[PDB]
């Protein structure tokens, strides 16, 4: 259950997530009697096989994906302020009184 | 010079004296059975290998 | 995460930033492996996540 | 068999053919670019689309370069 | 290869510059009218594709 | 990866054994297929037959060659009680048309005056 | 019999069950019901030839007459094909001998055949005979 | 049904008397006059006669001898059109019944109304939360300055908010600027 | 007219009444008429040999009666959709008269007009059967020629607008099953 | 015989039954393949709803 | 023959006389528009994912972008009532399947209409002819 | 045996299956980077997404939207819908005489390119009056 004053600060959000990547896994679906030897071995992450377990949260150092979406998070904010302020209005008209001088 | 046919008289004709291409190919391979067998107005063939 | 690589593409991951960016600048008929799709397509969905559990934070 | 053969790479131009594969993505081997669509558009039509303005700006020559891949030779104008 | 391009529409008449190495020193009525349309031929057929 | 008994024994002494044609629109799921992977197997049920193990020669005994096309369509699979369990009708052509001679009756030929 | 499945042979009978280069094809859920005309006038326009040997049944009596049935019709198919054109709803077995035509050479010696049928043993309850007018 | 059989055999032969040679098989114009289902009756009426021919015809090769050939064999060509002359008349009818079926069904599957979830198929205009806006101008302008000058000024992302723009040129003078070619 | 006592999960039922358009719409009119009321309900006892006699295995399948089934389908604003007796998930139809019927003179002049309009939720015009659909919103013109209609709410509008109001877990379905717990005619 | 507007009428009914059956049927794996991938993300929506109200107790 | 019907007016290479232009001089003739100098009134159709499209574009308050000359700014026709079925993975994929099968039947066995080798596939000598296809009713006709 | 030498030569039916894809299903990538709206539990219409969509050929289905940052895993499959489905050495007649200038190749496609008519180059070369 979620209470419903809580979901409109999640639903109304800038900022929401993709939520349709699991479909882009590998599929890997076969006879499965090699699916545990892979465990007591070394090769579940052999010649580009993967596991992928979700997860909630990430090593915020060094995560390259990460710090990169911050650059953009943090670059959304700048120009979400710059909204407010009412600026891109008047750039936005700028190009305008420039595009209909003749 | 359209006038050298464009459907070769050799090829089988389709067989319609309708007026139109009966089946085309299809058809005809039906009616060649009727050919490699033996035709309809077919009397006594002479040889010594007989149907019956 | 070990792929069998060149002597070369050794060379290829530091000047394009670790394994990730190595893979996923090459496309298809440039990078002809075929352990570069059984990989890719783990990177791309484990980046997608790492968009997910951002917004996940942001929200 | 192939239900819709797909269209080529980079025909966004309305003029001018698009380029070769490889140089957009693809398989080396020609050194010319055929859009289908581009021929079967007649000429008063093809012509219609554009200006002179845009005219002079897809006929662009790069001649010793090319304009898709960076730092890279014409290879519409390679040997191979 | 190398084949003289730069001759072969380039005659008075339309028979010149053309390899007939299969003449007949008696050509009939019948075969000179074809060897007249035939060399007039190559030069039209020749061309129309060259425009084509 | 059509049923089985086509191809070994669904008893003793192989009753099933043999090539079977299908109707194109009952789901009976027959064995004979033309493909290439699937002809040095169709034709030995052709020129050589089957060999049981109980000894007797199923598809093909004596000397004309049975003619995998013109075979009846596939109605059935046998069950160790009947002949057959016959599984869908829809193939058998029962021939359901009827005929009245009542009235304006139609004669095969046709005159003219 | 040829098992090896031909090129040519489905594009005519592409043609002959619908204008092959020139009509579309038939939506496949026409094309694959009863309602698909090739199969339509199946259930509904049979095309078979049951050639009874007018030699088995002449002047004597016989409770087995014989049919030169082709060779799709099935056991079944016969006696539902003798109880509902013909009326003759006395079958009590019905055997097969599925017999190849028989081949001749004609005057010239080019080797001819007539197409295979099948032979039906028929087993009538009543002996039926054929009065030939004598 | 003994006497049932006799529907096989030929009359005039039974009889001892010569064969007659009917008239003509069915013409093609008076033949798709008729209904599919007395279509039918004159069908079966045919195919009870080939199998009153063909058990006829090997009678007169199964003994060759005796009898040779089988007088008025014209009687299998007149019986074989009349049959190919059905098939004519229900593959004409068979064609303009699919056509209508498969023009039904070309609107039936623009309009989207069937499901395998059998139940409404939802609102049109609910699912599609997009206005389009059919700007007119003089000359032709490029398609990526309107990509920005129009767009959204308000949004972060690439496509700044506008979906597509499609420049064309309306059809009144897609002839009027091909006319123009000509007497150029 | 006919009733039925849908409960919205597990509460105490209500009362939903139809006015059926037995008049204009003949067929599946009808129908609904003998779902509701169980116009047969097959039971047969094996011990005395009801196995062993022909033409059994009849009870064991769906008894053609609108009790106790669910409400499954709603797409809240639109409509109320329920009476997927042949089967639990709402998949696949199974009539009265057989398994599916049609008529399309009755589908033909189909209107959905007026709010409250109460037909079937078919898959294709060709397709009538136990499904239905409760029609919540009044604008629905897109319909006019695939659903038919064959009566409409009188009374529980409130409560199938609180099934309505209900909301739904991950598989679309609701959380509280709403099952038609009792249901007959007028 | 051929009256065309009680026949030809009737075959279009038999035609179109047809059509209208396969294409439905040709929504089971449009429904019973793709119903399953959509659930993978109707079920990811539940498990990142509850996360939020389960993460942000750890930001107080 | 059509060498007879010929018609020697000149009877050299002109074989036939031209007819006269109706100017004198090409500064004469009447020049017609270029077709160039239409540049008639263009139409952008621009969609975006918020539903202000129009009330938002007339605030955008434009007249003319360097050369344009705007004419008209509307909104519709939109995409106003489109089923749900034209974006319903589950119903467009069921259509584009069945495009296919469409064309897959279309396409398939790929067979040339002609080929030098289809008479070679059916010329057959007069002798090997009427080996294959002959018949006593050729000759009891030739009798009777 | 006699009549095996002379059956068995027959070419059988041929047609390129090509490549299938077992470990990249693109079909369930159309549910790939959808919004799910919050109280539906559902994929909410994004008409941004059929346009970031790069639709991928197939055998059984027309073509098949995919996302462009998936499309990678199936450049095998586009250059084989491409090719043209005979082999080559059956269409090698236009590739070694000098139709190979009339006839385009990009990914062995042997498909033809636009020739004017006989009847056009005429018009097309008298209204240039040359």
């Amino acid at each position: 259950e979620i209470p419903e004053a809580a979901r409109t600060v999640m639903r109304s959000h800038p900022l929401q997530p993709q939520l349709g990547f699991v479909h882009a896994l590998p599929t890997d679906n076969r006879d499965a009697v090699v699916q545990e030897w892979e465990r007591m071995h070394h090769l579940d992450w052999q010649f580009g096989k993967a596991v992928y377990e979700p997860r909630s949260a990430e090593n915020e150092r060094g995560n390259l994906t990460w710090l990169r979406e911050v650059r953009h998070h943090e670059a959304r904010e700048a120009f979400q302020a710059d909204v407010d302020s009412g600026e891109a209005r008047r750039r936005h008209m700028a190009k305008i009184k420039a595009a209909a001088q003749v | 010079d359209a006038a050298w046919y464009e459907i070769p008289t050799q090829f089988h004709t389709h067989t319609y004296a309708d007026g139109t291409p009966q089946s085309r190919s299809a058809s005809l391979a039906k009616a060649t059975k009727y050919i490699h067998g033996m035709p309809h107005n077919m009397g006594q063939l002479y040889s010594y290998h007989r149907p019956y | 995460v070990q792929v069998p690589m060149v002597e070369a593409a050794m060379f290829e991951i530091e000047k394009d930033g670790g394994f990730d960016n190595f893979i996923l600048k090459r496309s298809g008929p440039e990078l002809r492996s075929t352990y570069g799709e059984r990989i890719r397509r783990h990177l791309l969905v484990r980046q997608k996540e790492t968009q997910k559990n951002f917004v996940l934070d942001q929200q | 068999v192939a239900p819709w053969v797909p269209p080529p790479r980079h025909d966004v131009k309305v003029t001018m053919p698009p380029p070769p594969g490889g140089e957009v993505g693809g398989s080396y081997g020609v050194s010319t670019g055929y859009s289908d669509r581009l021929a079967r558009t007649p000429y008063w039509k093809r012509m219609a689309l554009s200006t002179y303005a845009l005219r002079m700006k897809e006929n662009e020559t790069r001649y010793p370069m090319s304009p898709h891949r960076e730092g890279e030779y014409d290879l519409r104008y390679t040997v191979t | 290869g190398f084949t003289m391009k730069y001759k072969r529409g380039t005659g008075l008449w339309d028979e010149d510059h053309v390899n007939d190495f299969d003449a007949n020193k008696y050509l009939s009525a019948r075969s000179t009218m074809r060897w007249y349309y035939g060399m007039e031929r190559l030069q039209t057929r020749n061309n129309m594709n060259a425009r084509r | 990866k059509w049923p089985a008994w086509m191809d070994h024994g669904a008893d003793g002494t192989g009753f099933g054994i043999g090539l079977n044609r299908t109707h194109p629109l009952s789901k009976l799921r027959g064995n004979l297929r033309r493909n290439p992977s699937e002809i040095p197997r169709v034709l030995n049920m052709m020129i050589q037959g089957v060999w049981h193990k109980s000894g007797n020669k199923l598809y093909f005994r004596g000397g004309k060659p049975p003619n995998p096309s013109t075979h009846p369509y596939l109605t059935g699979e046998p069950c160790p009680v009947y002949g057959w369990k016959v599984t869908d009708p829809g193939v058998i052509r029962e021939f359901n048309l009827p005929q009245p001679e009542d009235k304006t009756r139609y004669k095969p030929y046709v005159a003219l005056q | 019999w040829n098992p090896i499945a031909g090129k040519i042979g489905l594009v005519n009978r592409k043609a002959e069950e619908w204008g092959w280069p020139h009509q579309r094809p038939p939506p496949t859920g026409l094309r694959r019901s009863p309602e698909y005309f090739p199969f339509f006038f199946s259930r509904y326009f049979p095309d078979v030839e049951v050639r009874l040997v007018l030699d088995s049944v002449l002047n004597n009596e016989t409770t087995r007459p014989i049919f030169h049935i082709p060779q799709d019709m099935s056991k079944q198919e016969l006696v539902n094909y003798l109880k509902n054109i013909y009326n003759i709803d006395n079958v009590v077995r019905i055997r097969v001998r599925n017999m190849r035509g028989r081949r001749f050479k004609n005057e010239v010696g080019e080797i001819k055949s007539l197409p295979d049928y099948k032979v039906a043993v028929v087993e009538l309850d009543s002996p039926v005979s054929i009065v030939f007018k004598q | 049904n003994v006497a049932a059989l006799y529907e096989f055999v030929d009359g005039n032969f039974l009889n001892n008397k010569r064969p007659a040679i009917p008239g003509g098989a069915w013409p093609l114009e008076s033949l798709r006059r008729k209904s599919l289902a007395d279509l039918q009756q004159i069908w079966l009426s045919l195919l009870k006669e080939r199998n009153m021919l063909s058990t006829i015809k090997e009678h007169y090769l199964r003994h060759q001898e005796e009898l040779g050939a089988m007088p008025a064999p014209s009687r299998l060509k007149m019986v074989e059109e009349s049959m190919e002359n059905v098939k004519r008349v229900v593959k004409e009818r068979d064609a303009e019944a699919t056509a209508e079926a498969v023009r039904i069904f070309k609107e039936r599957l623009a309009k989207g109304i069937y499901r395998y979830p059998p139940g409404p198929p939802p609102p049109p205009g609910a699912h599609d939360p997009t206005s389009t806006v059919k700007l007119v101008l003089s000359r032709r302008v490029d398609e990526e300055r309107l990509r920005e000058l129009l767009g959204r000024f308000n949004v972060f992302e690439a496509h700044k908010g506008i979906v597509k723009l499609t420049m064309q040129l309306p059809e009144d003078v897609l002839t009027q600027k091909r006319d123009a070619e000509q007497l150029w | 007219h006919a009733f039925m006592d849908i409960a919205i999960g597990s509460q105490p039922p209500h009362r939903v009444t139809f006015e059926l358009f037995t008049k204009r719409c003949p067929i599946a009119s009808e129908n609904f008429l003998k779902l509701c009321t169980g116009e047969n309900v097959l039971p047969q006892v094996s011990s005395i040999d009801g196995i062993g006699e022909p033409s059994f295995r009849d009870q064991f399948l769906p008894q053609l009666t609108y009790r106790n089934t669910t409400v499954h389908r709603v797409c809240k604003g639109y409509l109320v959709q329920g009476g997927d007796i042949v089967s639990g998930q709402g998949t696949g139809q199974l009539s009265i008269y057989g398994e599916s019927f049609d008529a399309p003179e009755e589908v033909k002049a189909s209107k959905f007009d007026r709010m409250g309009l109460l037909g079937t939720a078919v898959s294709a015009p060709h397709l009538n059967g136990s499904q239905f659909f409760i029609l919540t919103a009044d604008k629905a013109p897109h319909l006019n020629g695939t659903c038919i209609c064959f009566g409409r709410v009188v009374d529980g509008w409130t409560v199938v607008k609180a099934i309505e109001a209900i909301p739904l877990t991950a598989a679309g379905e609701p959380a509280e099953r709403v099952v038609v717990v009792e249901c007959g005619k007028l | 015989t051929y009256d065309r507007e009680k026949e030809m009428p009737l075959l279009v009914v038999r035609r179109l039954q047809a059509m209208e059956n396969y294409f439905v049927d040709s929504l089971q794996k449009s429904h019973e393949y793709h119903k399953a991938l959509q659930m993978r993300n109707a079920q990811d929506m539940q498990t990142f709803q509850k996360d939020v109200l389960v993460r942000a107790t750890e930001k107080l | 023959s059509v060498l007879s019907k010929a018609v020697i007016q000149l009877g050299y290479f002109p074989n036939i006389t031209t007819t006269a232009p109706r100017f004198t001089k090409a500064d004469d003739v009447p020049r017609p528009v270029h077709p160039d100098e239409i540049e008639g009134p263009w139409e952008v159709r621009v969609t975006y994912d918020a539903k202000d499209g129009l009330a938002y574009v007339q605030s955008l308050s434009l007249t003319s972008i360097d050369g344009a000359a705007v004419l008209s700014v509307e909104e519709e026709f939109p995409a106003a009532a489109q089923p749900y079925a034209a974006v319903d993975p589950v119903y467009q994929e069921a259509v584009r399947r069945e495009m296919a099968q469409e064309e897959t039947l279309m396409k398939w066995p790929n067979v040339p209409k002609w080929k030098y080798q289809y008479d070679l596939y059916t010329k057959k000598h007069l002798a090997q002819v009427v080996q294959y296809n002959y018949s006593n009713v050729v000759d009891y006709v030739d009798r009777e | 045996s006699h009549q095996l030498k002379r059956i068995l030569n027959k070419k059988s039916l041929h047609k390129y299956n090509w490549d299938p894809l077992h470990m990249y299903d693109p079909r369930k990538l159309v549910h790939a980077n959808r919004y799910v709206d919050h109280d539906t539990y559902e994929e909410k219409y994004d008409p941004h997404w059929e346009h970031n969509a790069h639709l991928v050929p197939d055998q059984q289905f027309y073509n098949i939207p995919v996302p462009k940052e998936y499309k990678d895993a199936y450049w095998w499959r586009d250059l084989q819908a491409r090719r043209v489905q005979c082999p080559t050495e059956w269409v090698h007649f236009r590739m070694h005489t000098k139709d190979k200038l009339k006839y385009d190749f990009q990914d062995l496609a042997f498909r033809k390119k636009f020739e004017y008519s006989y009847e056009d180059v005429v018009a097309n070369a008298k209204d240039m009056c040359s």
